DNA sequence: TACAAAATTCCATGACA
DNA sequence: ATTGTCATGGAATTTTGTA
DNA sequence: TACAAAATTCCATGACA
DNA sequence: ATTGTCATGGAATTTTGTA
């Protein structure tokens, strides 16, 4: 087969509920599959709309040629299939309660989970401001494999603020 | 005094003899090919220059014709552009007759994020109550950004900046000198985060170039998609973000997005040229593709442009000059030369500004 | 149906042999030096060319790219340059490459009153109750009358002009199509008197330049003469007429009053070489210089200027067009090229407009 | 001496009262000495500052070397001579009860008196409205000597109304 | 070792208020 | 310190498919 | 049958919103 | 029918006063 590229599947999940900050409580966790690239949108619900605004802001930059997702309610539905069909993604879905990724993005997604609960305690309604460092933080911390960042794999270049 | 000896027929340095210089009205006159004319007293000449130039406030050739009517005397240019050089109405409204020099084609940024140029456009027509569109292009690729909003203000740049360094931190941010950009907020908002903030001459948007030329596109394209409807932009943005973000540049060879990302994303007509090869050979292509990109020479200068020379008298366009009043600020001195299109002046006064060329005029005389 | 034949691997006109026509997914593909493209049929390229276009709107390079990525066939790009053609959104949006030819150098009018120039300057800050100023240049002479007026109205032009048409009479007055002269009461006060009205291409100030020019002097003038004082213009007026009636242009040799006079009035230095002529032998003199006068020749055309041919597709610029509306009306035909500048067009819809060539362009393919 | 030229000498007189027209009561005459020209100026008093305001106009036209006039009290006013020598120009008065001018002069200034009662009966009250047809009228009129118009000798060319 | 024509590169022109 | 830029479509040039 | 320098002519540049 | 214009001040050229 052909190697594997950046923008070929995006894994996508939902956090939450978390404490309100800025009447947000939800986070939309997007991963890049090959570079391990991480998207976070703040929600008001783990809704297809939710999802659609979110993702809209997302594609306006790349679009994936696969979106890979649970089964949530928010993803199965048949608005969210349409807004795929327009933008040419195919949807992948892990069939429930065995919910399979990539071995790195696994690896990520937890990563991100313990970023959250850290930086969450004592500054709990305050994690909508964080986001942003959040997101450069996991995108510029050393994969062990393979020795670069995922800002390294998706720019093929350094960043201006390393870890 | 000096002219007694003349008529005596003796001769002064600067009287060419062979004229007979006579004597009527208690005038000393000479008679020349041109008719007879009269020479005054050095003592009367600067007054006499004055008060023929000030009937228009004529420059050199216009004024000595009228001199020229009734006087003569030696080198009458010579004092007819002294004149002219401490005239203080005309050397703050006459316009210039020197051009720049020739522009210069600033090095493209090496990597992506090395430098953003941004930029406010509109007011637009009020779309789902915005009225304003933030743009910000990557100086490297000329990947763009697009952000709506409400006012050209701090408060909306730094909302709209937030949301687009979570992907990454640039070096520098090119801006305008627009109250926006030029607040304290904005400087404190970028010293928190390692961003160098750097500024436009005053009154030159060839230095926001880049974000310029893309402004042109941005409206160009939105209003090609709002042909024949009403101006709804607000939803348009995104498409044309990821239009024009995916467009070959037909010098490149390439789109910004490619340039960005070294490979396409999921859009129509996706080139797939790299599919063979692993990301890290793709990756190393792209930095190759890079470096090697066309680079614009600087034009030719024109047949009568002018350079800055420290020490040299200079004037500074007024801003945004009123009604019947002097479209030039009084003359002020170069400082420092920074580069040949640039400088820093001792304006009025006297504080230190940088300037452009082309918002300067070289004092005649 | 004309690509079983090809995988067949007989020949068709416009598909070079040696390059291996194979199948792959039920679509024909062709391998190239620059890859592996699919090949569509005819009945679908079309479709494909627009699909590709309309992601951007992009020109002929741009958009034949991102085709390129995906598909190849013959020649094209001729099908590209034919969808561009008929793309009514980028024909009424993309502005000009193509510049306009050399401009022209009318012939200066024969004899003063032969042609009067007229265009208001204003408002300006209001001086005695006054805003405007209807300016009045003689072609032949450069001689210029000025009139204080509260608007720049039909009323205030014919109450002026009645002044000054005390003195003599016009053959033509030439001006500009604002509605002070356009207006049927304007056309009925000429026709009373004998004077053709003349008007200029709609929105082009060159036709009336020398008019135009004249008011640049007048402006300057009030400028100088009001560094440092309050803008009270109206009492300046006067003194700002006789300067400029009375100033030498330095390519001529003449003042304006001395090419309508042939002899200065009592101004400060005042000309006398006439002094000894009878006023006759004076008069032939300046019928014979006002002859012989500097006549300026049309300047070389640009590398690439476009000039207009009886039956070109050709589009006029949107007068005042709305934020984010196309900068140019659709196509319209020429019917008559008036001059190598000037046009008769077919437009929308369908009116006979003259037009000039700097507000149209040669619509494109 | 030097041949005499236009603006060398411009000679000025009130006509008037007049009935009323546009609330205008007299006429000053001025009369290029040279070459017959002549302009009128309305005015609605005999006084130096009509004069002047109206000569102002004039004289952003062309300045005549002298001024000469009748001694009425406008003209020997100190207010008037303070403006001519302002502007450079010699003020010349006729003897009183005396008045002469050039012989050109009298002849000319004896048409207008003429042709203003002419198109003063039955046109009485509108007469301000006329005075530009009065005054192209009186210049484009052919003087037996020199068979040329005050126009001709002034522009050194034909006029487009001639009479 | 050479041709006509397609394909590519050149590049002035204009618009970012 | 700070600095003009680049899509566009005819024309000019170079390459291509066939000898 | 000639020189340096003054005097004149050339002419690109920009402004008439 | 309708159409660019011309003051300005350095530079390039021509003329001038003296051999
Ligand atoms: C010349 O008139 C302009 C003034 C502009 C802009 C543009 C133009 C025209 C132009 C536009 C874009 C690029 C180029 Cl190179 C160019 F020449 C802006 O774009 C801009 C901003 O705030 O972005 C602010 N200004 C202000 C005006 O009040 C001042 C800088 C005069
Ligand atoms: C190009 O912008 C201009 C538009 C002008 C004018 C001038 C200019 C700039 C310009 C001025 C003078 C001469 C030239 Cl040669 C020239 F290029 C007028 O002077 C004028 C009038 O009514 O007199 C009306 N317009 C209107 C604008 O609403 C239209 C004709 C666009
Ligand atoms: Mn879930
Ligand atoms: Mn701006
Ligand atoms: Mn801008
Ligand atoms: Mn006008
Ligand atoms: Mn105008
Ligand atoms: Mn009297
Ligand atoms: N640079
Ligand atoms: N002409
Ligand atoms: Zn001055
Ligand atoms: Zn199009």
């Amino acid at each position: 087969d052909r190697p594997q590229k950046p923008f070929d599947k995006f894994f996508i999940d939902y956090i939450g509920p978390l404490p309100p900050s800025q009447g947000y409580l939800y986070v939309l966790v997007v991963v890049d599959g090959m570079t391990g690239f991480t998207w976070l949108y703040p929600t008001k619900a783990p809704s297809t709309s939710a999802t659609v605004k979110s993702l809209n802001v997302l594609t306006s930059i790349a679009i994936p040629k696969v979106i890979h997702s649970d089964q949530g309610a928010a993803f199965t539905s048949s608005t969210f299939a349409e807004w795929a069909k327009e933008r040419g993604i195919h949807l992948e879905f892990s069939t429930p309660y065995h919910p399979q990724s990539s071995g790195k993005v696994e690896r990520k997604n937890s990563d991100i989970k313990r970023l959250l609960t850290k930086l969450l305690v004592g500054r709990p309604t305050k994690w909508y401001d964080l986001l942003p460092v959040v997101q450069l933080a996991l995108n510029n911390t050393y994969s062990p494999v393979l020795k670069y960042t995922p800002h390294q794999l998706l720019f093929g270049i350094d960043s201006n603020t390393p870890f | 005094a000096e002219l007694d000896q003349l008529l005596q027929g003796h001769y002064i340095k600067g009287y060419p003899k062979q004229y007979t210089y006579f004597l009527e009205d208690g005038k000393v006159k000479v008679s020349r090919p041109e008719g007879v004319k009269i020479i005054p007293p050095q003592s009367d000449r600067q007054k006499i220059v004055l008060q023929a130039h000030n009937l228009a406030h004529t420059g050199r050739e216009a004024t000595l014709l009228k001199i020229a009517n009734l006087y003569w005397w030696p080198n009458m240019r010579k004092d007819v552009v002294k004149q002219l050089g401490r005239c203080q109405q005309c050397l703050i409204t006459n316009a210039s007759n020197k051009a720049s020099g020739p522009i210069l084609r600033p090095d493209r940024p090496q990597k992506p994020f090395d430098k953003f140029f941004i930029d406010y456009i509109g007011p637009l027509p009020p779309s789902q109550g915005y009225l304003y569109v933030l743009v910000v292009v990557d100086g490297m690729t000329g990947f763009t950004w697009l952000y709506p909003t409400k006012a050209p203000s701090t408060s909306a740049t730094v909302k709209s900046l937030n949301v687009l360094t979570s992907i990454a931190i640039p070096k520098v941010i090119h801006s305008d000198q627009g109250a926006a950009f030029t607040s304290s907020t904005f400087a404190e908002w970028a010293k928190e985060r390692g961003i160098h903030l750097e500024f436009s001459t005053p009154y030159h948007p060839q230095s926001s170039g880049k974000v310029e030329r893309k402004n042109s596109d941005i409206k160009r394209l939105l209003t090609k998609l709002l042909v024949g409807r009403p101006t709804k932009w607000y939803d348009l943005l995104p498409v044309v973000q990821l239009a024009l973000n995916n467009t070959y540049s037909p010098v490149l060879k390439y789109t910004p997005h490619q340039l960005l990302f070294g490979i396409d994303s999921n859009t129509p007509f996706a080139n797939q040229d790299t599919l063979d090869l692993t990301r890290e050979e793709e990756l190393s292509l792209l930095q190759e593709i890079r470096t090697s990109l066309y680079h614009p020479s600087t034009p030719p200068a024109s047949s009568r442009s002018w350079s800055p020379v420290v020490g040299q008298l200079v004037q500074e366009r007024v801003a945004r000059p009123a009604s019947l009043r002097p479209r030039w600020h009084k003359p002020s001195t170069v400082l420092k030369v920074l580069n040949p299109r640039t400088v820093v002046i001792l304006d009025h006064l006297g504080n230190n500004r940088t300037v452009s060329i082309d918002n300067l005029k070289p004092t005649s005389h």
